């Protein structure tokens, strides 16, 4: 079953700055009171994050690119982002990956789904709506798991696609900022690592109606790309990571 | 000394001579604990089985695959592997499992085999010569055999070409044998093509019914996740031994750390990159990694003129690691202590000095 | 920055003998660093090979690590009898040298 | 540990024991310029109980009697101020007989001038 | 200006960077002469008319 | 061809860096007995015969 | 050293050689000094049956 949503409202999307977040663990190693230079696909800092809006009416899903990766932050309340969609052609041509958190459970499938233009979950004021895709035939990967999850809850992922595994870095932060991201530094931990070995290019984010036509809760997030970049990350005596420089940046930091 | 400085006679003083190590004594394989086993028990203990033309194929992922329970089991009549030893399946990883089963005869167990030729081999079930995996088959009769005759298992018995590998075939078209259209309608020179299997309890062992699962094992470009259970050696420290933890190897002592990790890290390194800390994946509990007890050898002796006593210098070793006397520069063996103090006669290090009057240090 | 000659020697006698540690790492044209995983990997007549290559890297460093020890060596000698000189004569005796 | 490595490293030769020789000549070289900076009294020169210089203080520079090195503070205060088959060999002349022989210099210097340099 | 060359030359590891270091100590130390020779006065002097 | 090339022009490197390494070990000892004499034979009168 | 082989074993005859008859019949070390010499007997070593 799929159902258009015709009762958006048209703006462009928005642009905002980076700060310094989107830093993420690049390895499972503990290092103590030590400065480590590593090479991976990070996030630069201060760059232009793009800025999305569901608010009540905006319904933000459109079509972006993957690329080598991407940063997905969210400020939200009362629980509308339920997961992503992920592929090449999004439909059962090609393989495609769905991440979904319910009020249960969080669910991966990696199946050939014939999604729908607009796939959707839906809050009834319960839960009985689901509108993501309209068959199941080849299913590859199966893993259920624990859930995951004014603005007071702001979640930071970075999905990256290497080597036929797809790295999940999740963070949780407690945030009582009214619009923008919080200006500080918080180190994404690792969260998941799938062997799901399919190409991704294209990626969507899910969202959750509310009834009670349908009415959008309100919720941000922002989505950047990764870059292949040089970072300085200093670990404490604890292991945490509590500051990074960027060697690209400016001079100083270089 | 001699042989060193290739000479028969040795001037007084001290001289670098061997190196000693450490030799490790045991090897510690730890990986992670052996949990979530993919589900066997809805394959091989299932109460129903499917039909030949219709088998059943489920795909296994994401688990730890345990063969040696179902190589050990006494129940299974054929375990044979084609491509693959069982004895290495319990340690190899495959990115998928494929598990196809369905119901034979008891003389066509055979024909479920690569180059073979048959009606179940050409029409059923066809494997790949090139095919990579394991067929098991067990008797079924006590379960698929009743007295009124149990037919609820169907075959393929015609086709017009032979089946691809890993194909099913679910069509029941009727077969055209002769030049005459069917018209769908089972007269003359055209048959349907599935037929039902006779299974009685009285049967002689080459008709009773046999339960077939064919497991098949794919190697793809894809990071391989069904692996086998990784057999752990328990844990010994304070010894010099070979570590192999979740595929990190090295050499090194043991010993318990006061490092407290994150739950994501297993691992430890230092500013130059070398391992040091670890965490046990069987217990969490952290582990430090010193290096085994390496150092330099020195021999200490006066001129060969006077005497041909000599003590020996293990530079940065401790003395309960190998007349002993502890040092700064390390352990001492052959020269007693004195509490008199001297001139330097052969320089040992950290303020001691040796000489002789027996060598005294 | 008072004591910044002491601090120099120190400093660059510890990166010597961390740049030295870090060379281990490099693989050196080699498909791996680790000697482990080649002698694992390969048969012998290859990974003779491999062990070659990773032994004329690492020999290589080595005696580049052991020349600017010995000029640093050289470095530190005529410092220390510099300073012997200044003991001798500044310490034990009145020294008209200027400056 | 490869015993296949080292019988390929044995085709090279006494590379190996010329770098040995060299880090030996090397260190043995660090303990003769201490002792050629340092060991230059042979003997121990101790300061009277009594410091009447005459209005000179040498605090500062002597040995301190409560601190346990037997430093003075000015060199208590340096030493604050200052921070795989490799081994570190420990100096012949330990910290405390370096400082001692820092000692009987300046208690030679003090009490006799350069008479001490140059004989009895 | 060969990417292929360099991405040869980097599994050779820092050699580059102890050349590099040992050539910048050569060059400070030529300054540092010159400035313990020649630098030995604080007062620019001059001669009378 | 290019390993080969990159180990000669390494080693040659090396050799230069070396090289040049001992020379300004020359250059500086130089430099210090020039220093010694602009303190000793310019600033001041020196006893030192020669 | 005389013996007879396939024609496709002629291969495995050499130091470093991985190989079935290299293996479990005849093995050359991987310093062998010496020549290998193979010719087709197919004449005299062959027989209809
Ligand atoms: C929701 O809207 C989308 C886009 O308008 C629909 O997708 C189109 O479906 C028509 C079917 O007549 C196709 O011919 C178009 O090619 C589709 N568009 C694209 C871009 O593929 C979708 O069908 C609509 N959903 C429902 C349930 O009607
Ligand atoms: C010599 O100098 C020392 C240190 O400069 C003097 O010790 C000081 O004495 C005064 C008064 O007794 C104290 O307030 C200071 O705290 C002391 N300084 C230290 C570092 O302890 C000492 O009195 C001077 N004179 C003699 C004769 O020793
Ligand atoms: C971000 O990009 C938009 C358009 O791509 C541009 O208008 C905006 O100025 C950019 N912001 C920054 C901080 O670069
Ligand atoms: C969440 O999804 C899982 C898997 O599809 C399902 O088993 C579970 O019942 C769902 N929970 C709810 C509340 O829909
Ligand atoms: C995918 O599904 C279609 C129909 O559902 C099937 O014909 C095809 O063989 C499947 N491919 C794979 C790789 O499973
Ligand atoms: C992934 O998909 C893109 C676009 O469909 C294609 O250009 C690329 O070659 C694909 N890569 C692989 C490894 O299949
Ligand atoms: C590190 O942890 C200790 C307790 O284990 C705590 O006292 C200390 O403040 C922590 N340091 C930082 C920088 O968080
Ligand atoms: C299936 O049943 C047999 C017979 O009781 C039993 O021994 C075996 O453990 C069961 N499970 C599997 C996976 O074979
Ligand atoms: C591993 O299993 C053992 C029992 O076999 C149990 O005592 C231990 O707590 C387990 N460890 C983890 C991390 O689950």
């Amino acid at each position: 079953q799929c159902v258009n949503l015709t009762t958006r409202t048209q703006l462009p999307p928005a642009y905002t700055n980076s700060f310094t977040r989107g830093v993420y663990y690049p390895d499972k190693v503990f290092r103590s009171s030590v400065l480590h230079s590593t090479q991976d696909l990070f996030l630069p800092f201060f760059s232009n994050v793009t800025w999305f809006h569901a608010i009540h009416k905006r319904f933000d899903n459109p079509v972006l690119p993957f690329n080598d990766g991407v940063y997905f932050a969210s400020t939200e309340k009362s629980n509308i982002i339920r997961g992503w969609i992920f592929g090449t052609t999004l439909d059962s041509k090609t393989q495609s990956l769905l991440i979904v958190n319910n009020a249960t459970n969080v669910v991966i499938k990696v199946c050939e789904f014939q999604f729908c233009n607009d796939p959707f979950l839906g809050v009834y004021y319960m839960e009985s709506e689901f509108r993501v895709y309209s068959s199941a035939n080849n299913c590859t990967f199966e893993y259920v798991s624990q859930p995951f999850l004014n603005f007071k809850n702001l979640r930071e992922f970075v999905f990256k696609n290497i080597d036929g595994y797809f790295k999940i870095y999740s963070k949780h932060t407690p945030i009582n900022l009214v619009r923008d991201l919080p200006q500080g530094f918080s180190a994404l931990e690792p969260l998941v690592d799938l062997p799901i070995g399919i190409n991704i290019t294209r990626f969507q984010t899910l969202l959750a109606l509310h009834r009670s036509g349908w009415t959008a809760g309100a919720a941000a997030y922002y989505v950047g790309y990764l870059q292949p970049r040089t970072f300085l990350l200093k670990y404490n005596e604890n292991g945490t990571i509590t500051d990074a420089v960027d060697c690209a940046l400016d001079p100083l930091s270089e | 000394t001699k042989c060193t400085l290739k000479s028969f006679t040795v001037e007084k003083g001290i001289y670098q001579t061997s190196n000693f190590r450490v030799q490790p004594t045991e090897s510690i394989v730890r990986f992670p604990n052996i949990t979530n086993l993919c589900p066997f028990g809805e394959v091989f203990n299932a109460t129903r089985f499917a039909s030949v033309y219709a088998w059943n194929r489920k795909r296994i992922s994401n688990c730890v695959a345990d063969y040696s329970v179902l190589y050990n089991s006494a129940s299974f009549s054929t375990f044979k592997c084609y491509g693959v030893s069982p004895t290495k399946l319990n340690d190899l990883c495959f990115t998928n499992v494929y598990a196809d089963s369905f119901v034979i005869r008891g003389d066509e167990v055979r024909q479920i085999a690569p180059g073979q030729t048959g009606k179940i081999a050409d029409y059923n079930y066809k494997l790949p010569d090139d095919f990579t995996g394991c067929v098991i088959a067990w008797n079924s009769n006590n379960l698929d055999s009743k007295v009124g005759g149990n037919y609820n298992y169907r075959y393929r018995l015609f086709r017009k070409s032979n089946l691809k590998p890993f194909e099913r075939d679910i069509s029941t078209e009727i077969y055209q044998a002769g030049s005459t259209p069917c018209n769908g309608v089972e007269g003359f020179n055209c048959y349907f093509p599935l037929q039902s299997y006779g299974f009685q309890p009285t049967n002689g062992v080459g008709y009773q019914p046999y339960r077939v699962v064919v497991l098949s094992f794919e190697l793809l470009h894809a990071p391989a996740t069904v692996c086998g259970p990784k057999k752990s050696t328990n844990l010994v420290k304070n010894k010099c031994v070979n570590f192999n933890f979740n595929g990190l190897t090295g050499t090194g002592v043991l010993t318990e750390s006061n490092k407290k990790f994150l739950p994501f890290q297993q691992f430890g390194r230092d500013i130059a990159d070398t391992t040091d800390a670890v965490r046990d994946p069987q217990t969490l509990e952290i582990l430090d990694i010193t290096p085994c007890s390496f150092g330099g050898v020195s021999v200490i002796t006066p001129g060969t003129n006077t005497s041909n006593q000599v003590a020996v210098l293990y530079q940065g070793v401790n003395c309960t690691e190998v007349n002993v006397f502890q040092t700064r520069a390390g352990c001492l063996i052959g020269a007693e202590h004195v509490n008199n103090s001297y001139e330097c006669d052969i320089p040992i290090g950290a303020g001691i000095c040796a000489s002789y009057q027996s060598i005294i240090a | 920055s008072a004591l910044g000659k002491l601090q120099d020697v120190v400093n660059q006698n510890a990166q010597a003998l961390n740049t030295l540690v870090k060379q281990l790492s490099s693989n050196f044209g080699a498909i791996s660093s680790v000697l482990n995983d080649i002698l694992s990997r390969l048969d012998p007549p290859e990974a003779e090979v491999q062990i070659d290559r990773l032994i004329t890297g690492r020999l290589q460093s080595l005696q580049t690590y052991v020349t600017q020890q010995l000029i640093r060596a050289a470095e530190i000698r005529a410092s220390a009898n510099l300073a012997a000189t200044k003991m001798s004569e500044c310490v034990l005796g009145q020294s008209k040298r200027v400056d | 540990d490869s015993t296949e490595c080292s019988n390929l490293l044995l085709q090279y030769g006494s590379f190996c024991t010329q770098l040995n020789r060299a880090l030996t000549g090397i260190a043995v070289e660090q303990d003769k310029n201490t002792q050629e900076v340092f060991a230059q009294v042979k003997q121990i020169y101790k300061t009277p109980p009594i410091k009447d210089f005459g209005g000179f203080n040498f605090s500062q520079i002597l040995p301190d009697p409560s601190k346990p090195s037997k430093r003075s503070p000015i060199e208590d205060l340096l030493f604050n101020k200052v921070t795989n088959g490799l081994t570190v060999l420990p100096p012949l002349l330990t910290d405390e007989m370096i400082a001692q022989y820092t000692s009987a210099l300046l208690a030679g210097t003090i009490t006799s001038g350069w008479t001490f340099g140059a004989g009895p």
